[PDB]
């Protein structure tokens, strides 16, 4: 049950539930630092509030060297 | 000259350790703030939080950024235990006025103030 | 200058000068001065580095077992390069003596866990770190004490003033004890009583 | 010379051993202890009635703050600043105007009751003996207001006697 | 003018405002938190009592060292209002009992005291006098409370007439009337104490705003049940004339401004609920929202 | 006016009721403490009025604030005050707590206890004599004998 898809789903609808993002603007190889406009303090931000909904332990240089969703997912994925 | 370094070599580990500093503060305030039972959202709250990191953001030195992390871990810790009582941790806001708007004119009035 | 004169007795400066050319010979690598006032206690002033070495010898060597720990504070004085002092204080039991370890420090170079070779020097430490923000480098647990936990500021310092920035009073708004930058009732009237005409002579330091 | 205590132990022989039991088994020198309290109970009581007999002092107690005058005279006081430069909690507020004829007086004069902490220094400090200590010790003040005084405070306060700080000024121009 | 009527410095706690702020009542509640906020400005309270020194006591050390000030008064009288009046920059008007007594009732409190007060301080020359009246308080029937306040409306424009008539809304703060009275068991737009009265110290020190009556609006404006649902969600002398005043009118006078025109942000109720609503034992924030 | 007669003796019992007994609890920081456990000694008796010392602060009458009030003690020193019954009375001793007096201009010291609780009799001294604590107890049960609450009730 617990499969790469569904963990895609959940990570895309928490990233929609996160509000601080205006608009929506999804994209998952996005580098959105950069081109989304986020500071490094929205990045741990949203690391760590996926280690807080159901996240891994995730140290912060594994916090720092994603920087972009499809990663992330790929992060959780070269775990999970 | 040089100058013994106290836990850093670079701004790298200072940025690391601030973040993480930053992840404890982030998981310190909703806890606490049940706890001590304030009157204050759980968004203000970490938003004044991450406003005062804003604060002191232009810092260019590996000492002094280390220094802060002694700061706001020991003020974490003694936040986290129940020593640092409702009165200090709102006296970490401002709810005494001072409205003060930075206009000129405004300053004028009640003057005196450069 | 006999009589209402309080009497030197240079035995004792004598003693305590051997002893510190001693001291100087056998620790050559941290010392540039070993100083003995008219009144008799020994003064050492040291680079911040051997400190640790110094007070593992000092507690030690049974030709000066001195276990007897007091005053640490980093008197702080700006016009150096260095701005604070660590200021150990120490004396034997079995022999009547007091020595002075000086060492030198500015605003951010620690030292590094004295606590571990004197076990009294824990909340000596700590305070020292509260109310001036020497930071000491590999102690076990550093906290505040003497101060209020929402202070901050380091207030020993000379920078900061003889009111502060905080004060506190209760306000019946949100019925909570709450700050405010201080407000005076009174100036505190700051006296210049600094006369001129040298009254000591024998401390004329050179102009340029 | 070391006066040390508690090197012996108590001796095994049996009448130490059984006495020693019977004080444990019998509370003896426990009802030694009451023997004493009711010795301390049978005492007249070292008490005294305040409202009625005020209790004792010394020619040299510290008070009240007045300010004194000449033997039927002008005001003591010249406001030449002693007081306040000596005045550790700097509770001493002077401000100087010459009077209309010509000689050098005040305007206002003030101590804070509440600031002040009662040495003397200004009475070992004053050139000419006008602020003196006074006897008495009853303020009691309802107000915050009422414990700033002014000069017409002080001087009705040195108004409203003379023939204490006289004896006590009498008794102390000798030592101090 | 004369000095010391300017103010100096900052403000608030021995930093001298410019106002002088002879306050009528106020050991109730709003008046307590006005001279709160006062002292917060650092202003000079003359407040009469007409009652034990105690309660005057636990709200004698808001103000500063010797900027209060206290003293007697009655509702009968004249020499001890013009003892009072003596030197007054401004006058608020605030005396009102919510229940009929022996000696007192609704009746001649709001039809001779303001009157009286209003005349000498007509004579004594004051400035912004300002008067409080409850909102929507008319000639409208089933209300000796409202009828009462509407003509005390009426003689307050009648002698001196610069004054400030102001209208609150039915206020909520830490203590209460009415949901504390929930606590012992049609819109309505209920208002927070602190808009209030620092729209009343703003209107008081921004001059231009005079004489032309205020009034202010609660930021909800909705039912009383669902009120009282969200009352009772976050919480787990009873006489109906206090009911009927409650029931009976709920609206809005647009004839007049504001908050947002008098330089004053508004705060909803349900912060302040959670603020004042303590004692669950020893949130469902619901907010209907009725137009 | 017998009901007026019957108001004036039964406000004259119980103002004596409550002038008559007053048993504080020490809060005492500094020396001012010390000179309150000497007027609490056998030459000074606070137990000739009723007067008892009590460190139970839900049924304490008067609190006396002594000692050096600092900023780092004041939230417990209004958490104290709160939880005491509102038959309550505050005496401020010494010249540390009415009005800050020798520790005035530093930091961490709360310029007397005004600021903090509302205060009743101040009664200056540094230390004050105890007699003169005694004093100003006295003249603190003649404000307990100047209460007049039984009438401002009535004719409320
Ligand atoms: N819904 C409402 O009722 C609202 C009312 N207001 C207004 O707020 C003002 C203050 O009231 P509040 O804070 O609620 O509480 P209070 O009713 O306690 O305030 C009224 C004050 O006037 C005094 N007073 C009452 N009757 C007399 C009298 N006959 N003679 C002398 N003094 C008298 C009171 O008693 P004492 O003298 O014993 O201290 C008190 O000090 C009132 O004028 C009221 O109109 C404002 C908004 C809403
Ligand atoms: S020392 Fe004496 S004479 Fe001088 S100013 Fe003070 S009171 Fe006056
Ligand atoms: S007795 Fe001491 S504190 Fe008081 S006025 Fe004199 S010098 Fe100042
Ligand atoms: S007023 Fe004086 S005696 Fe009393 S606590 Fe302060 S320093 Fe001690």
């Amino acid at each position: 049950p617990l499969t790469l898809e569904g963990i895609k789903d959940r990570v895309l609808y928490v990233l929609k539930l996160y509000d601080k993002i205006d608009p929506e603007k999804l994209s998952v190889n996005s580098h959105f630092m950069k081109d989304l406009g986020l500071d490094s303090l929205d990045q741990v931000e949203i690391i760590m509030a996926m280690e807080d909904e159901f996240g891994f332990e995730i140290p912060d240089i594994d916090a720092e060297k994603l920087m972009c969703p499809q990663e992330i997912v790929d992060y959780i994925a070269d775990k999970k | 000259t040089s100058v013994k370094p106290i836990f850093s070599r670079d701004m790298n580990e200072a940025k690391r350790r601030v973040r993480e500093l930053y992840r404890a503060w982030y998981r310190e305030v909703p806890n606490t703030v049940h706890l001590f039972q304030l009157d204050i959202s759980v968004k203000q709250g970490r938003d004044k939080v991450r406003e005062m990191f804003k604060k002191n953001a232009h810092v260019t030195d590996p000492r002094v950024v280390d220094l802060l992390v002694i700061k706001g871990k020991m003020e974490l810790e003694e936040t986290i235990n129940v020593w640092k009582q409702r009165t200090h941790v709102m006296r970490f806001f401002h709810e005494t006025e001072a409205p003060r708007p930075k206009d000129f004119l405004s300053k004028f009035y009640v003057g005196h103030d450069p | 200058t006999r009589p209402t004169v309080r009497p030197r007795n240079d035995v004792a400066h004598k003693q305590l000068s051997a002893f510190g050319e001693y001291v100087a010979e056998i620790l050559p690598k941290y010392v540039q001065q070993v100083q003995v006032s008219c009144f008799s206690e020994l003064e050492i002033c040291i680079h911040p580095d051997g400190v640790i070495p110094v007070l593992t010898f000092l507690r030690d060597h049974s030709n000066a077992q001195f276990k007897s720990l007091a005053d640490l504070t980093a008197v702080d004085i700006p016009t150096r390069q260095n701005r604070f002092e660590i200021v150990y204080n120490l004396l034997s039991l079995r022999f009547n003596s007091r020595i002075r370890v000086k060492t030198y420090t500015d605003e951010l170079t620690p030292v590094e866990s004295s606590v571990s070779v004197y076990k009294a020097a824990n909340w000596y430490e700590r305070e020292i770190w509260d109310m001036f923000g020497v930071f000491f480098a590999n102690h076990p647990d550093l906290r505040r004490i003497l101060t209020d936990y929402g202070f901050e500021g380091h207030p020993f310092r000379k920078d900061f003033p003889l009111s502060g920035y905080v004060e506190l009073r209760y306000d019946d708004e949100v019925k909570r004890v709450v700050a405010e930058p201080v407000e005076l009732a009174q100036e505190f009237r700051k006296f210049d009583l600094n006369s001129p005409w040298e009254a000591f002579p024998a401390y004329r330091q050179p102009p340029e | 010379t070391y006066k040390y205590v508690n090197l012996r132990e108590p001796s095994m022989d049996m009448k130490s051993v059984t006495d020693r039991a019977a004080q444990t088994l019998l509370w003896t020198e426990l009802i030694r202890g009451l023997g004493m309290t009711l010795s301390y109970l049978f005492r007249e009581p070292a008490t005294i009635n305040y409202p009625f007999e005020k209790g004792p002092l010394s020619p040299r107690f510290r008070g009240e703050h007045a300010l004194r005058r000449y033997p039927s005279g002008e005001e003591r006081c010249i406001a030449c600043k002693l007081c306040e430069a000596v005045c550790p909690a700097q509770a001493i507020t002077i401000e100087a105007e010459p009077r209309a004829d010509g000689s050098r007086r005040t305007t206002r004069y003030d101590i804070d009751m509440t600031k002040c902490i009662y040495c003397g220094f200004c009475q070992e400090a004053c050139p000419v003996d006008a602020i003196v200590e006074g006897p008495n010790f009853e303020f009691s003040t309802e107000t915050h207001e009422e414990l700033l005084y002014n000069k017409e405070k002080l001087l009705n306060n040195g108004d409203k006697w003379e023939a204490e700080i006289a004896a006590n000024i009498q008794a102390d121009y000798l030592y101090r | 003018l004369h000095h010391a009527v300017i103010p100096h410095g900052k403000g608030g706690r021995s930093s001298v405002s410019g106002i002088v702020a002879t306050v009528f009542g106020a050991t109730g509640f709003l008046g307590r938190y006005l001279v709160n906020h006062l002292g917060r400005m650092g202003s000079q309270v003359i407040v009469p009592y007409r009652c034990e020194p105690y309660d005057t006591m636990h709200l004698r050390p808001m103000g500063d060292l010797g900027q209060i000030i206290f003293m007697d008064w009655n509702g009968r009288d004249k020499d001890s209002i013009r003892r009072a009046v003596e030197h007054s920059n401004v006058v608020i008007n605030l005396v009102g009992r919510e229940w009929e007594t022996k000696n007192f009732d609704f009746e001649d409190v709001f039809v001779k005291i303001p009157q009286a007060i209003a005349q000498v301080s007509k004579e004594a020359g004051v400035e912004k006098f300002i008067h409080i009246s409850h909102l929507n308080a008319d000639i409208k029937s089933s209300s000796k409370y409202l009828r009462n306040k509407a003509v005390g409306e009426k003689e307050v424009r009648e002698t001196f007439p610069e004054a400030t008539i102001i209208k609150p809304a039915d206020i909520f703060g830490r203590e209460d009337r009415f949901l504390n009275y929930f606590a012992n068991i049609t819109v309505k737009q209920p208002v927070y104490i602190v808009d209030v009265t620092k729209g009343i110290i703003n209107a008081i020190k921004d001059p231009d705003a005079r004489g032309k009556t205020f009034a202010f609006v609660g930021p909800n404006r909705y039912l009383l049940f669902d009120l009282v649902q969200y009352v009772f969600a976050v919480a787990h002398w009873t006489t109906r004339d206090k009911v009927e005043r409650i029931h009976t009118t709920d609206r809005t006078l647009p004839h007049l401004p504001g908050l947002e025109d008098l330089g004053v942000q508004a705060t909803p109720l349900e912060l302040k609920a959670i603020e004042v609503l303590r004692r669950h034992r020893t949130s469902e924030i619901e907010d209907v929202q009725p137009a | 006016s017998r009901g007026e007669y019957v108001v004036a003796k039964l406000d004259d019992l119980i103002n004596w009721a409550r002038r008559s007994s007053l048993w504080p609890m020490t809060f005492g920081l500094a020396c001012c403490a010390v000179e309150m456990m000497h007027m609490a000694a056998p030459r000074y008796d606070m137990d000739r009025f009723g007067v008892v010392f009590r460190a139970s602060p839900r049924q304490s009458d008067v609190m006396i604030v002594a000692g050096t009030l600092t900023n780092k003690m004041a939230p417990a020193l209004r958490k104290v005050y709160d939880q005491m019954p509102e038959p309550r009375y505050v005496v401020s001793m010494g010249s540390c707590a009415n009005g800050g007096g020798y520790y005035h201009y530093s930091y961490s010291v709360v310029r007397g206890c005004d600021r903090i609780v509302p205060v009743d009799i101040y009664v200056p001294g540094c230390p004050p004599t105890a007699e003169a604590l005694l004093y100003g107890i006295l003249q603190l049960q003649k404000k307990i004998k100047r209460e007049k609450r039984l009438r401002i009730w009535y004719r409320r």
